[PDB]
RNA sequence: AUAGGCGGCG
């Protein structure tokens, strides 16, 4: 769960958007096989 | 030999103009029918279009015949156009003596007083040359035909020409981005300008009249249609532009008119095609939206009719221009609403392998394929699919964020069967993203990762 | 080169 965490403290910061990135990261990984296509727009 | 003498000329064959072999009927016809009806100072030029589309087509003797009658029409330096076009033409057919015979015209015109002696020549006269041909070859070739008007109003800023030139190109390059949010008028002052310096030409004050009324200003764009109207110039052309000012102003039936007596001038023109199938469009949506969606007896009868003509207009249309994107998505539409899901399907089909100009318009592709697949073909992850895939594309617009809200409504109608769903909280998480409402993307994300710890 | 109806447990 380091992406996770990396999400976190940008979030505790107000980085909003590099907190959204981080959880991108690891959910695209999860998704990246998922028939939608989200998992390789969250890794690009 | 002689064939890099023939690559220093400024002509047709130097110039490359982007024409798809799909295009090419299509263009034929444009060139025939400014030939014969729009009015215009010097027809030399089209007829060198002419020529190379002949050239283009495999019939050198018709391209030649196109030449010569642009000869015999021939300020005299556009000539120089003509004598090229001769040298490559005499070239390809194989009468080396013919086309040197043509290189040294042109060589011994280009000694008062050019800078490279031997070809070229640079001059406004050429560059506007350069501009109209770019500007009839389609979409793509607009920004260069752009430049190259530009290039002469640096140096000449009242020339009339140039500025009718870069005045329309502006005007179609505004025109791509009207889907577009944040779209400025950037043609406004240009088509005036125009317009003041070429105060007979009717073509330019009917696009003058279409940026007034895309600006709000209807009064003095109609008090422009209707000038328009009045003189002989262009007659046909006036009538494409005051049709579309009257269909969006809302006198559909004007609009007919006017479109339906320019057909007969001009059978062949997608233009009009295409915008005599939005007429019946806009009366589709009269009848549908008085007779809320219930139509019967008579009512229906004339929906049918009109659903029957558009989808003829629009197949017209998409048979003389394969690449005519937009007509292919209202024809693909047409049929969603006349219950042929097939047609539609082809239809979306061919969109799908086009590379618009108008990257916007790819993203109107995926949309409406998106919903296509959610309410006709009931397939959720397809309209996801093409939704994520018009929501990829960078540029803001309307129809994107059409796009984004149609992934919320899906989404959300899938997270209330089934609320643990990790690609469902992951996509709900990215639209809140795209909506900028960032605590509830993040709220969703997280969501989502702890439902994948929990599982595991 | 030819844009904008309404958009889904409607
Ligand atoms: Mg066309
Ligand atoms: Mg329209
Ligand atoms: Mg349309």
């Amino acid at each position: 769960n380091y992406w996770y965490l990396q999400g976190l403290i940008h979030k505790q910061n107000g980085d909003l958007l590099q907190a959204a990135k981080c959880y991108e990261k690891e959910l695209g990984r999860l998704l990246r096989d998922a028939p939608s296509g989200i998992g390789s727009i969250f890794l690009s | 030999q002689v064939k890099d003498s023939l690559e220093q000329l400024r002509c047709h064959f130097t110039w490359e103009l982007s024409i798809d072999d799909d295009e090419m009927p299509d263009l034929e016809n444009r060139v025939l029918d400014q030939i014969e009806f729009l009015d215009t100072k010097y027809s030399v030029g089209i007829h060198n279009l002419l020529a190379y589309v002949k050239h283009l087509k495999g019939q050198n003797e018709e391209a030649l015949k196109s030449l010569k009658e642009a000869e015999n029409l021939m300020a005299n330096v556009r000539s120089l156009v003509t004598w090229g076009n001769f040298a490559w033409m005499y070239y390809h057919m194989g009468r080396l003596a013919e086309a040197q015979t043509y290189l040294d015209k042109v060589e011994n015109i280009c000694k008062k007083l050019s800078n490279p002696f031997r070809y070229r020549m640079e001059c406004p006269e050429i560059d506007c040359e350069e501009g109209w041909a770019l500007l009839k070859c389609g979409g793509k070739n607009y920004e260069r035909a752009k430049a190259c008007f530009e290039k002469v109003l640096e140096v000449d800023p009242e020339n009339p020409e140039s500025s009718a030139g870069y005045a329309i190109s502006a005007y179609r390059l505004d025109g791509f981005k009207l889907a577009t949010k944040n779209h400025k008028p950037f043609s406004l002052l240009p088509l005036r300008q125009a317009v003041r310096l070429n105060p007979d030409n009717g073509y330019i004050k009917v696009l003058l009249a279409l940026k007034l009324q895309d600006e709000g200003q209807e009064a003095e764009g109609e008090k422009y249609i209707e000038e328009a109207l009045a003189n002989m110039s262009s007659q046909t052309y006036v009538f494409r532009y005051a049709a579309k000012f009257y269909r969006r102003k809302g006198s559909v039936d004007k609009a007919l008119e006017l479109l339906k007596k320019a057909l007969q001038e001009t059978p062949t023109s997608v233009l009009l095609h295409h915008q005599i199938g939005l007429c019946y469009k806009a009366q589709m949506i009269q009848i549908k939206e008085a007779t809320k969606g219930q139509p019967r007896g008579q009512n229906r009868e004339k929906l049918d009719k009109m659903i029957r003509s558009a989808i003829f207009h629009f197949e017209s249309a998409v048979e003389k221009k394969p690449t005519f994107e937009v007509a292919h998505l209202d024809l693909a539409r047409m049929y969603i609403e006349a219950g042929n899901h097939r047609k539609a399907e082809e239809n979306f089909q061919k969109l799908l392998c086009m590379k618009p100009v108008v990257e916007e318009t790819m993203q109107d592709i995926h949309f409406h394929y998106g919903r296509f697949q959610e309410f006709q073909k009931k397939s959720d992850v397809n309209a996801i699919i093409h939704y994520l895939k018009a929501i990829k594309i960078e540029q803001a617009s309307l129809t994107r964020d059409k796009s984004i809200n149609s992934l919320k409504k899906l989404v959300l109608r899938k997270l209330r069967r089934k609320a643990l769903d990790l690609e469902s909280l992951s996509l709900l998480g990215f639209v809140y993203k795209l909506e900028g409402n960032m605590n509830e993307a993040l709220e969703y994300y997280e969501r989502a990762l702890r439902l994948a710890a929990d599982f595991e």
